[PDB]
């Protein structure tokens, strides 16, 4: 899960 | 002709009896004479082993445990407090082994967005972040919402909390905030970073608590944690409360691990670097994985280092002069996650495996594999049990028979983004039906 | 070589010193030592099990737990002089052996087993589970  | 061997025997030889005895027959002990409690609840052993044997308690947490119940009660005695902790742990423990028992559910609303980002739960607190840039609040023992906390200009991605009711946040806003649940405002907005927080944590040494934050600028800045409140100080060097920068990686810090003035951060470089935030300066570079790191562990107790690579790996280090001292094979895919158990070492990986070593020696101890193959996105360990969560799946271990106690629970979930649990009560943030909702369970 | 116990009752036992050694307190006695107040029925009992354990390694036991199906007084006494004689595997057996009299047991049965006396008000028993 990474950040925009 | 019969004799009570208990009453006549040296106090010391009647305990060691009491010892070779399950808890079981303890209590039923406690009530066959008005000598027999009195010699049993004149022991505070008895039931310091018991804690152990079950591990509701180390050595090392002992004496915490202690002040604790004191200041839970007050008037009780150490003897009768220690076992008044072990029946009510003993039992809560029971009712998470029990296959026919069923946990009391609560769900409560998310964030505007399906997906939380990270969660916190302590003193009675669990506080959830999404990419909604969004903090929510809320009451594990009433089990309800309390309050939402708004400041980010980007989706929250990392949240430490701090006792006292102050919780620290990280955000693609770039921006690293200090809030207070109590008055449920944001008391602090330290700028800096040239790029996302990734990760954070908090760290005391010399009864001062400093703040560590890593990013994808590459750096680590390290802030102190303070003691009209938008408090906002758009300069490092004209902000009290920053402390300095440590560069050293050349990519994305993406996890951080510390106790006291040592910290540990894991790249995408593929390196590992331990700093020493009292001097602030690098102690060690860990090199050899051939891929991005997702996960590091400080394991102050036995002053090592544990990393989990992309590189499908596990390392363990010697933090007492930087050299490499294991290397561990369990899984076939990314290793993203891992947690220290008192008594295990847990990694999961993208493959949905999941292996628990031993915290000392790491000889194979335990490995689960969920049905769908789906990799692990949460888990979380005690030395009694493994709760796991991952697309269309959320199981319970019970770590001594190694056998899964629940696994539809939370059946209905679609994701189990974070999973944490502690005592008689297990949370979970998870999707249902494209929106974010906050789940807990009860065993008590 | 051997060694002579004197039980309470004036009567010697020769054993080999090497086997008596198992007594700690015999091991620091550093010809004939006394066995004081240990009846000598018992202190017989105890050196038979010195005998028999003669090359056991120590850090349940089948034998122990058949030697030990005694009366209640006498196992109170082989405790007892086992812990005089600083014989800390015999004192184990006897302790496991009582605590198994104990095991999965309730308040009247144990009372019943050792014919014990329940002292307890009515008030004080409600108020105990």
């Amino acid at each position: 899960l990474t950040p925009p | 002709l019969k004799r009570d061997l208990i009453t006549s025997l040296p106090f010391e030889i009647s305990l060691k009896i009491f010892n070779y005895l399950q808890f079981e027959d303890i209590i039923n002990s406690l009530g066959v004479s008005q000598n027999w409690n009195k010699i049993i609840r004149k022991s505070t052993s008895l039931w310091k082993k018991l804690l152990i044997s079950e591990n509701f308690v180390s050595p090392k947490g002992f004496n915490s445990l202690n002040l604790k119940l004191s200041q839970k009660y007050p008037k009780l005695s150490q003897q009768d407090r220690l076992r008044l902790s072990f029946l009510e742990n003993i039992f809560i423990l029971k009712n998470w082994y029990n296959p026919k028992f069923v946990p009391q559910r609560t769900t409560l609303r998310g964030h505007m967005t399906s997906v939380i980002t990270c969660l916190q739960f302590e003193d009675n607190y669990v506080i959830t972040g999404a990419d909604d840039k969004m903090i929510r609040v809320y009451d594990s023992i009433n089990k309800k919402f309390l309050l939402q906390l708004s400041g980010h200009d980007g989706g929250v991605w990392a949240l430490k909390y701090a006792h006292g009711g102050i919780l620290v946040s990280g955000s693609t806003d770039r921006t690293v905030r200090v809030w207070d649940i109590k008055k449920g405002c944001c008391t602090h907005v330290f700028e800096g970073h040239n790029s996302t927080v990734r990760c954070l944590d908090i760290v005391e040494y010399k009864n001062i608590k400093y703040i560590v934050t890593g990013s994808r600028d590459n750096t680590l800045h390290v802030w102190k944690l303070p003691k009209d409140y938008p408090l906002v100080f758009h300069t490092p060097e004209e902000n009290p409360y920053f402390v300095g920068v440590l560069r050293g990686h050349m990519a994305s810090v993406r996890t951080v691990s510390g106790h006291g003035n040592i910290v540990v951060s894991g790249s995408y470089d593929n390196t590992l670097i331990v700093w020493d935030v009292a001097q602030m300066k690098c102690l060690y570079i860990l090199s050899g994985h051939t891929d991005r790191i997702y996960s590091t562990i400080y394991d102050h107790e036995r002053k090592r280092c544990i990393s989990a690579s992309m590189d499908t790996t596990i390392r363990i280090w010697d933090l007492e002069n930087g050299e490499l001292m294991y290397t561990l094979q369990g899984h076939t895919a990314l290793v993203g996650l891992l947690r220290l158990s008192d008594k295990f070492l847990v990694s999961a990986a993208a493959d949905g495996s999941i292996r628990g070593w031993d915290a000392n020696d790491y000889s194979r101890k335990f490995s689960y594999h969920h049905t769908n193959l789906s990799a692990i996105t949460t888990f979380y360990v005690s030395d009694n049990i493994l709760v796991s969560g991952s697309e269309n799946q959320f199981n319970i271990y019970n770590l001594r028979s190694g056998k899964l106690v629940h696994a539809n629970i939370l059946k209905d979930a679609d994701q189990i983004w974070s999973v944490n649990f502690k005592g008689k009560t297990l949370v979970a943030a998870v999707e249902k039906d494209g929106q974010s909702f906050l789940e807990i369970l009860d065993f008590s | 070589s051997n060694v002579v116990l004197v039980s309470g009752e004036g009567e010697r036992f020769t054993v080999d010193k090497k086997i008596a050694e198992r007594s700690l307190l015999l091991k620091n006695y550093l010809i004939v030592m006394p066995v004081p107040n240990v009846r000598s029925s018992v202190l017989q009992k105890v050196i038979e099990w010195a005998e028999h354990h003669r090359d056991s390694n120590f850090p349940v036991d089948s034998w122990d737990r058949e030697f030990l199906k005694v009366d209640q007084e006498m196992l109170y006494e082989i405790i007892l002089a086992a812990n005089y004689l600083n014989i800390k595997p015999l004192l184990d057996a006897g302790c496991k052996v009582v605590a198994e009299m104990i095991r999965g047991r309730s308040p009247e049965e144990i009372r019943r087993t050792f014919n014990i006396v329940n002292d307890f008000t009515p008030e004080e028993e409600a108020a105990i589970r």
